[PDB]
């Protein structure tokens, strides 16, 4: 039970609002913003995994977007 | 009238020479069918209707373990065995302790502990399957003319009004036709199978409140559910997702269930539209039902009548619903009988060319008393303009002032049909057409695309919607190829696609 | 709320079992393997997306596989 | 006795010239230290009693709204109001609603609506705060001597028993020494403080199931809370954390509350270690404690006995300890008293020489009737031996094979030692600790590490670290450079410290 999976991938799309649709966009970005707020060595750790994967400069920004999206979720 | 105040209206003029005109009804939104020559009706779609559901599964979301029992054997003496084991309604579970010489054994080493406990669930939600021959769509329809203020939202009495009538469309009879007296007969040929694409829905009942649930989603609960319409004591596969064995670390073995999944199920549709349910019959309001209106005995009552003499007054002075139009509200002062309105609207008043044109067609007034109110709808020109209703010189007049421009207008529109066609997709090349080479060939390319994109990304939230849609735009704006609109289209298609909710 | 924080970040690490063990391995991997499964068309959009944005056949594979982790969880 | 068939022993021998050893006393773990001279006493912690929790807040996990109430105004009218809005036991939300001519209103456009309901709770969860002067920590000693089968886990009745004592070790008191008589008494130089970290701990309370969540996460919970020990009608803070207003699209706004979220609370702690309660006090049976065992007056009892004459017989044919040593117990038919058993290990029994130690230090025979039964523990060598008891002609046998090679052993160990420094980190290095310059100052560079491991990354869960451990280990094995040592031992770092969980 500790696995439910989420319904808004299957958004159905009408005009009235689906089920929980005001509490939908700051769902997300709550869940990162308290995690880099708890954890912020994990910044550095992850600019430099970032610099030391992307060869371009426009390549490791992404990089490192990418591990500070993957982190706070773990998956 | 019946849609005049609704925020969400859309008007549909013209026709294929006066033959028919396809509309695409939403839930919440009203369409207003002007026609040439022919009284302007209100189309509205207010209730879906399924009926006769069977349900499939039913998940347990609240459960309850009552008396537990163990068994334990010393090592190299087999495994444990109890006998409520064999028991279809025991969780259980099987591990090693630790056992020696003080736990009464005599042997050193890794016994074997099976812990059973009785699983009795208290709460469940059923999932009810929907076949698109049980939807009934319910259309209600309403004709501008002899109708004041009390008549818009007013449902009591339409059958005996000549101008209000509801027409219930099921894929058993998908064309119906509505009679209004004296106006004619509004010919409706539906679609009532394609709308919401109710193949792949369920309708969910968790503590009487109905989802909308997609078939996918809800086959991929993790909860112990069992098969079918069972009221008694059903038989709970997969038990073992609400149970929790714990052992300590010596030859202990504890089994708590985890508490009620209701709220975690709550915040994990999220994306489910919420329905309701009057007994047996479940009553969405949210859809789209894709309707064609055969108008050719629409006939316009009342063009034989004639023109008013004098003494029209204002009551509820004009007001402006929210698009530019005019709902004006006068009180003819006489006994003509059934006669005519002679409104118009007008720049400066000596010449009184007319500017706007009428939403009504042909108002008329057939109250016969001395004070019969009646109810208009104008749409002025963009800028300051008068309102002149009656002839000669008892004529009252009142000034108005439509704030905009047309390029305003046309950018509104624009809007409005993006939002159109980010909500409906497909259908939304269905909504004032009468048929063509652009109207039948741009929707099927926009099918082919829809197709191909509904099954490529199709599965994302809105976030990474957002999230992938910048992505795409800076492949697109760097890495300079032909692949460059590629994927900027694929930025337009997936900001404006959610971006617009 | 929505937003519940999870304490696997933060687990007391002793000897003994913590609150749900056994569920915590076979968890991340279920959400993501029925995620892929349910839409599987996406599998080659992220392929897509790594083979143009990596340069070298090693940063693609990174590319795909944290853009094939980014996906099922929403960031 | 008391640790002979735990499956997580650890023998601690060897002391600084017989003064005294640190231990690391964990739950669930047993320690067994064996001196040059001294008896071999087995040390165990049992329960961590927290006492005095003063709670924190109160989140409210699963409420109900009463009476409902709304209120709308005209567009261009202000907006909204409601009596009970300014009360602080009702969520409210203030939205716009269209209005028009229909609605009884006299202007098109926004309206104002605002919706009052009452949040009534109905279960919360409280936590509580740890503070370190409340530790009381419960260890259990038990030497080995005049002791058969029936003393190891029995627990019934120590303080009359010469060989079982309990300590109960507070930091107000830390060092205590307990009295076992004709023993000694064995002292302990506790750290009661620096166990697990009581100073980020709380003590979550939801339905009558206790747990220890960290004080981070007990701050982050988004459900409403109130202030602290309030039994009466609190005041809950951010309601709206558990309502839903939603409007339809018309002069209409319904407010449902999610359900219970104690599903979804119960799936989000998964990573907090479950404690009990047994009144006021909350019994933790997890964590550990650091110990230092001042030895100096646990004294041998029978060194000055005479050897015993004859007549010994095997009950309970030994056993191997899921460590090599053998548990063996014997019987003595005699009436000298208080003798000593001859017990030893011989390679062919031509010679007899000695081959094994002995775990439990001089064995001796005390009852005095006839049949008194004993309970030995040997540590034979690899490879196959003899268990020889007795002296004489009248001196039983007992063939033992002891499986490995002391290969094996040291892998056993090395993997040991690893699960240790992975579990209790730090403090790791004050196991078997006499004091040195490597004991002590790898203690130092071994803090250095954690502190800036545990602030660095420090927040990954099991899933997670194996991702970033194989990402950092393959950045390893590219990259050639000065740092590459640097990502693999933060790969090493990085899978051993989860992945061996």
């Amino acid at each position: 039970a500790v696995t439910l999976p989420s319904h808004s991938t299957r958004k159905l799309q009408t005009r009235s609002q689906t089920w929980l649709e005001s509490r939908e966009y700051t769902k997300h970005l709550i869940k990162v913003e308290n995690w880099i707020f708890r954890n912020p060595g994990f910044t550095l750790v992850a600019v430099a995994i970032a610099w030391l994967l992307g060869s371009s400069t426009s390549q490791k920004v992404i990089y490192l977007v990418m591990i500070l999206l993957i982190a706070p979720a773990y998956s | 009238i019946r849609c005049i105040g609704v925020s969400n209206r859309d008007f549909v003029e013209g026709m294929s020479g006066g033959t028919w005109v396809d509309v695409v009804l939403e839930h919440g939104g009203c369409v207003t069918v002007m026609a040439q020559d022919k009284p302007t009706v209100d189309i509205e779609l207010v209730t879906t209707t399924v009926s006769n559901m069977a349900e499939v599964r039913s998940y347990c979301y609240e459960a309850s373990i009552s008396d537990m029992a163990s068994d334990s054997r010393c090592p190299t003496q087999g495994e444990a065995y109890l006998d409520k084991q064999s028991d279809t309604q025991y969780v259980c579970k099987r591990t090693l302790v630790d056992r020696g010489w003080g736990n009464g054994c005599g042997l050193f080493g890794k016994g074997s502990l099976v812990t059973c406990a009785k699983f009795a669930c208290s709460k469940k939600m059923t999932g009810k399957s929907i076949q698109p021959e049980n939807l009934e769509y319910r259309i209600m329809l309403s004709v501008h003319g002899s109708q004041h203020s009390g008549m818009i939202v007013n449902d009591t009495g339409y059958e005996t009004d000549e101008n209000r009538a509801k027409v219930e469309v099921t894929p058993n009879s998908p064309r119906a036709e509505a009679t209004l007296g004296g106006f004619g007969s509004l010919g409706l040929d539906c679609e009532p199978r394609t709308g919401l694409d109710f193949s792949d829905l369920y309708y969910l009942t968790m503590n009487n409140k109905h989802w909308l649930v997609h078939k996918e989603w809800f086959h991929d609960i993790p909860l112990p559910w069992h098969a079918g319409a069972d009221t008694g004591t059903p038989h709970w596969n997969n038990k073992e997702a609400l149970v929790e064995f714990k052992d300590a670390h010596a030859k202990r073995q504890t089994v708590v269930v985890l508490g009620s999944q209701e709220g975690a199920v709550h915040t994990a549709l999220a994306g489910a539209l919420e329905a309701e349910m009057d007994g047996a019959k479940g009553k969405l309001f949210s859809g789209h039902l894709k309707c064609r209106l055969k108008m050719d005995k629409l006939r316009l009552k009342g063009v034989s009548y004639s023109l008013c003499t004098a003494a029209f007054t204002f009551t509820k002075i004009p007001a402006e619903t929210l698009h530019g139009t005019v709902t004006v509200e006068v009180q003819y002062a006489g006994t003509d009988g059934p006669c005519k309105i002679p409104v118009q609207m007008a720049v400066d008043m000596q010449t009184l060319t007319p500017v706007g044109r009428l939403i009504t067609a042909n108002p008329v007034i057939t109250e016969s008393t001395e004070n019969s109110k009646m109810m208009l709808e104008l749409d002025p020109p963009f800028g300051d303009s008068y309102i002149v209703i009656g002839v000669g010189d008892k004529k009252i007049t009142h000034h108005w002032h439509r704030s905009g421009s047309t390029i305003g207008k046309a950018f509104e529109a624009t809007v409005r049909g993006a939002k159109r066609m980010a909500v409906l997709g497909d259908t939304a090349w269905d909504f004032g057409s009468v048929g063509g080479v652009f109207n039948s060939l741009g929707k099927g390319i926009h099918q082919i695309f829809g197709a191909a994109f509904k099954s490529l990304f199709g599965g994302m939230s809105w976030f990474s919607q957002i999230l992938i849609g910048t992505l795409l735009v800076w492949l697109g704006l760097n890495t300079k190829n032909g692949s460059i609109s590629l994927t900027c289209l694929a930025l337009g298609g997936v900001m404006i696609f959610l971006s617009t909710a």
